[PDB]
């Protein structure tokens, strides 16, 4: 028999210097770590969207229960939790008219459709941001259901509902260059063709395109579907709610509130016990399939300290991908550049250099980029590189009962690799964190030297800094939890020079 | 003389009672509640001689609960025996409380509205306490945290209980004594797929790494008949597993790598002459059982193929070898569907449906199905793999099992049903 260890569940600190394991319970009993005095809501959408948002704002004032309030704890109400008020009295409304939606949603091409609608929302957001001062905390994009359905990639609009036609096809759109002639009437139609063709350089999904084209303006946005806030009124042909939130309403309220609270400037919680000077860096890669080069991809880094308000550094594009082995590796230059970006940002924030630098990735680092990392690393700063995979076939089945293994159990293969059960049974909720039998993540100190148990503890603690999800704990550390999200946001605009930005502008 | 009593119906108003008790304690007040302890005479003595303010939770369940009404009657006697016009402070928390269902003793008093906002209700309660000069200590949220952790999280903690677990790692007991490299050289055609041979064999560098013999590939490779078997390099497998072997010709990590690459192919080939069908994945192969086989679709009373809606689900396994830290075969479990029990749906369908089917299975079912499948395609107490005419590997049908020092009390109330119902 092989022996497992147990890693005690890390604690998160809330208000009044109190520490706990469940952010919902800690927020309900004590309150948020940072405190703000009001959420000035900006609302973009139809009048019906504003009505739905105001109805949800009125609802979350009162308590909202779940079905099984042990697995998912109840929601006492916004003011009774955050000590703040999220009132409809402070709503700066910028209306999107119905005819405005009909003008741009019924184009045969998905890319122009999504680009036009994202532009319609973004122009309102940015104009209200600039002209009449910056007086709101978060901008809440209330997305109608039709837009969400038809402004997504691989989504076809019925030909009978098309009102405006397409001018250029998808294959030739990215190669179209507008070159003027000496015929004005001709140049007009050429400019229209270019207007349509430019949208194929953006990703045809409303969410990433809106959040990416809004990066250069630094405006917090929470995108909520109309059917998310009014799921009772979005039924099928059987009179039944399409998205049934009836048994988890409270949990929903816990998620929308906390996330909003983070985007409004306040930090709900931070890590309770962590060593000073530590800094965690999660790598992010996303292949740019638009470019002809099969190796072309975008790179980025997510920095986290003792809280979930991380920092996102956008790297350059390059042949980071190796179609051969299917692992992204960075070339020496970009390794140096990205690590220097991160370390200089750390020095600007903490006025010192990190005592340790843990680089998290899903693959094993090659020596070529690790030496470039070491070149810029200060010196008396331990720099290691950890591999978290999840795709490791090891499953432990409890010998009896339907309940699975308990979260926190860990199997240490050697002084450099171990197995961590971030998912499994958790005695607090008296339920499971995942369906079926949990798959433990595999951790390996691929490059560098450090204690295996300390890295395990740090990862387990890093599964608790998710601000969007107000849940007990996550499956993977925040350093890699939103890697695909950041990657797609960075490749959705294809026209960005973004500086180091906070998480609340991508999250 | 200064305790704050909270009468409440259990467990209908347990959430609000816990919230209010803990918040008032953290704010500095001394509250008395049966929910904060782990018997009627004690309650009576406390309301009569130690309660400064008697708060009653006014809900549909509270106004009809007999014990709550007993405590309220004692509180009425007490209130009469002092001068406190506000000794009884009802807390209206139920917006479904019909007026004709309110108890008479509560309806004649003015309650504090918690129905519109628990925050506003708490502010009003604290204002009434301040105006009544109710005794209180400076804030101490640490005591509220302590009570939350030791009273409410009592039966919800991890305990020190040794627990054994089964795994998906089935060890390999028997290994061929020598892993050999055959210097076939020109005898092996350069453009020949060394993946078509009946025994698992892979290239290294002019040699051919295999567990099989020098002449185990004559029928497919004629020229190997002229090959002198003495040119082969034979390495002790026990020296490869123990790490004793490490030369310039080949390194230990490489040795173990070619060994797993051979074990995988051996599994794939042994699956061919067996009562299982195949399912091609992104890089590996899964193996399942047709509907017609087995006694009523059950091996050892374990359903290995069954019915879902309009199709038939089949439990399947895939194998991948590893030999660090221990030589084992890791078996992953999967689900694959058929329309009639034999022919696959080639699409999404086999994904969505897998998710929708597997959500109904838990630890017991997954473990039973894996162990039952493994024992089914066994050959004794193990599963022989043919890496040669006379060499073979043996994988025990009993998996490597782990054990830990910290376990949990199994919640007899299966909430797994509530969880698996969530199929939205
Ligand atoms: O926030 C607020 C704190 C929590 C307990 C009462 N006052
Ligand atoms: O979206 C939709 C489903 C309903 C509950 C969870 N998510
Ligand atoms: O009665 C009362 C119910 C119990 C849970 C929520 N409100
Ligand atoms: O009970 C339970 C936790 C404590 C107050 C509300 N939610
Ligand atoms: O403070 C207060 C204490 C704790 C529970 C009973 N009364
Ligand atoms: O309503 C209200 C009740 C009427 C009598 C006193 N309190
Ligand atoms: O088929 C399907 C398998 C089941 C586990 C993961 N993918
Ligand atoms: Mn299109
Ligand atoms: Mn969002």
């Amino acid at each position: 028999m092989k022996e497992l260890i147990y890693i005690e569940e890390p604690s998160i600190l809330f208000a009044h210097g109190q520490k706990c394991t469940d952010p919902r319970d800690g927020l309900a009993l004590f309150g948020p770590l940072n405190q703000i005095y009001g959420i000035k809501s900006g609302v973009v959408g139809t009048q019906k969207g504003l009505q739905i948002f105001k109805s949800y704002l009125d609802k979350i004032q009162k308590p909202i229960y779940n079905h099984n309030n042990i697995t998912r704890p109840m929601f006492p109400g916004f003011e009774a939790v955050f000590g703040c008020k999220w009132e409809s009295q402070n709503i700066v409304f910028k209306e999107i008219t119905d005819e405005e939606i009909r003008r741009y949603l019924f184009n045969a091409s998905t890319h122009k459709r999504t680009y036009d609608l994202v532009t319609l929302f973004n122009d309102k957001i940015i104009t209200a941001n600039k002209n009449d001062e910056e007086r709101v905390d978060v901008w809440f994009v209330i997305v109608p259901e039709e837009i969400y359905k038809y402004c997504r990639p691989n989504s076809v609009l019925p030909n009978e509902l098309v009102q405006t036609k397409s001018l250029i096809s998808k294959s030739k759109a990215k190669s179209f260059r507008y070159t003027p002639t000496l015929f004005e009437e001709f140049n007009k139609k050429l400019k229209e063709v270019e207007k349509e063709a430019k949208t194929y350089n953006y990703d045809a999904q409303f969410h990433d395109q809106l959040k990416a084209r809004l990066l250069e303006h630094t405006i917090p946005t929470q995108i909520l579907r109309e059917s998310t806030l009014a799921w009772r009124d979005f039924k099928n042909t059987f009179g039944a709610p399409i998205r049934d939130f009836s048994k988890i309403e409270g949990h929903l309220a816990w998620t929308i509130s906390t996330a909003a609270y983070y985007k409004a400037g306040g930090k709900p919680w931070k890590l309770g016990d962590i060593r000073p000077g530590v800094c965690y860096l999660g790598l992010v890669y996303k292949k740019i399939e638009k470019s002809k080069n099969p190796q072309n991809a975008c790179c980025a880094a997510q920095m986290f300290l003792d809280n979930g308000d991380g920092t996102v550094f956008k790297g350059e594009v390059g042949p980071w991908y190796n179609p051969e082995k299917g692992e992204y590796h960075l070339k020496p230059k970009e390794a140096k550049a990205l690590l220097t970006q991160a370390l200089e940002s750390y020095k600007e924030q903490n006025k010192s250099y990190p005592k340790e630098v843990f680089i998290h990735a899903r693959t094993r680092f090659n020596d070529e980029e690790w030496n470039a990392f070491n070149e810029v690393t200060p010196k008396n700063t331990n720099l290691v590189g950890v591999t978290i995979t999840k795709s490791k076939p090891l499953k432990l089945y409890k010998t009896e009962g339907a309940f699975p293994i308990m979260r926190g159990n860990a199997y240490i293969v050697d002084e450099k690799k171990a197995f961590l059960w971030t998912l499994g049974f958790v005695p607090k909720l008296q339920s499971t964190l995942s369906m079926e039998v949990p798959n433990p993540i595999f951790i390996e100190i691929n490059k560098g030297e450090a204690e295996i148990q300390q890295v395990l503890k740090d990862i387990l603690a890093l599964t608790k800094l998710n601000y969007n999800a107000c849940i007990y704990a996550d499956g993977e550390p925040v350093t890699l939890r939103f890697a695909n999200k950041i990657g797609e946001i960075l490749t959705a605009s294809t026209e960005i020079k973004t500086p180091p930005l906070a998480f609340k502008y991508y999250i | 003389r200064n305790k704050i009593f909270i009468s409440h119906a259990t467990p209908e108003d347990d959430d609000f009672t816990r919230w209010l008790s803990l918040k008032l304690i953290g704010l500095g007040y001394e509250v008395w509640c049966d929910i904060l302890f782990l018997f009627w005479s004690t309650i009576e003595k406390e309301i009569r001689e130690n309660t400064c303010k008697f708060l009653i939770v006014s809900s549909t369940a509270g106004n009809k609960r007999e014990g709550v009404l007993k405590e309220l009657a004692v509180a009425t006697k007490v209130k009469k025996h002092l001068q406190d016009d506000m000794f009884i402070i009802p807390l209206a928390i139920d917006e479904n409380l019909s007026y004709d269902d309110i108890n008479i003793e509560i309806v004649r008093l003015n309650a504090i509205d918690f129905k519109k906002s628990w925050a506003k209700g708490l502010q009003d309660l604290l204002d009434a306490f301040e105006k009544q000069n109710v005794p209180k200590k400076p804030p101490d949220h640490s005591k509220s945290n302590l009570l939350y952790q030791q009273i409410f999280l009592h039966d919800k903690q991890a305990i020190e209980k040794e627990e054994t677990y089964d795994s998906n790692w089935f060890p390999i007991i028997s290994f061929p004594n020598e892993l050999r490299f055959h210097r076939y050289d020109w005898r092996l055609p350069k453009q020949f797929d060394v993946r078509t041979l009946a025994f698992p064999a892979i290239r290294y560098k002019e040699y051919l790494c295999t567990f099989a013999w020098e002449y185990d590939f004559i029928h497919q490779l004629p020229k190997t008949e002229t090959y002198n078997g003495q040119e082969s390099i034979r390495i002790s497998t026990s020296d490869i597993l123990s790490g004793r072997y490490d030369t310039d010709f080949i390194r230990n990590y490489e040795c173990q790598r070619l060994i797993v690459q051979l074990i995988n192919k051996a599994f794939e080939l042994r699956m061919k002459d067996k009562n299982v069908r195949e399912y091609q994945m992104s890089k590996t192969f899964a193996y399942w059982i047709e509907k017609g086989k087995l006694e009523k679709d059950k091996f050892e009373k374990i359903k290995l193929v069954g019915k879902q809606k309009n199709k038939y689900w089949h439990f399947g396994i895939s194998a991948a070898g590893k030999l660090y830290p221990s030589p084992v075969l890791m078996v992953s479990s999967h689900i694959i569907f058929t329309m009639d029990g034999i022919n696959l749906i080639k699409s999404s369908i086999q994904h969505s449906s897998r998710r929708k089917q597997g959500k109904n299975w838990w630890n017991d079912k997954w473990r039973e199905k894996l162990l039952a499948f493994i024992r089914f395609l066994s050959d004794q107490n193990a599963i022989y793999l043919n890496v040669g005419s006379e060499e073979k590997i043996l994988i025990s049908n009993k998996p490597l099992k782990f054990f830990g020092k910290m376990s949990y009390v199994t919640p007899s109330e299966v909430t797994l049903e509530e969880e698996s119902v969530l199929a939205d």
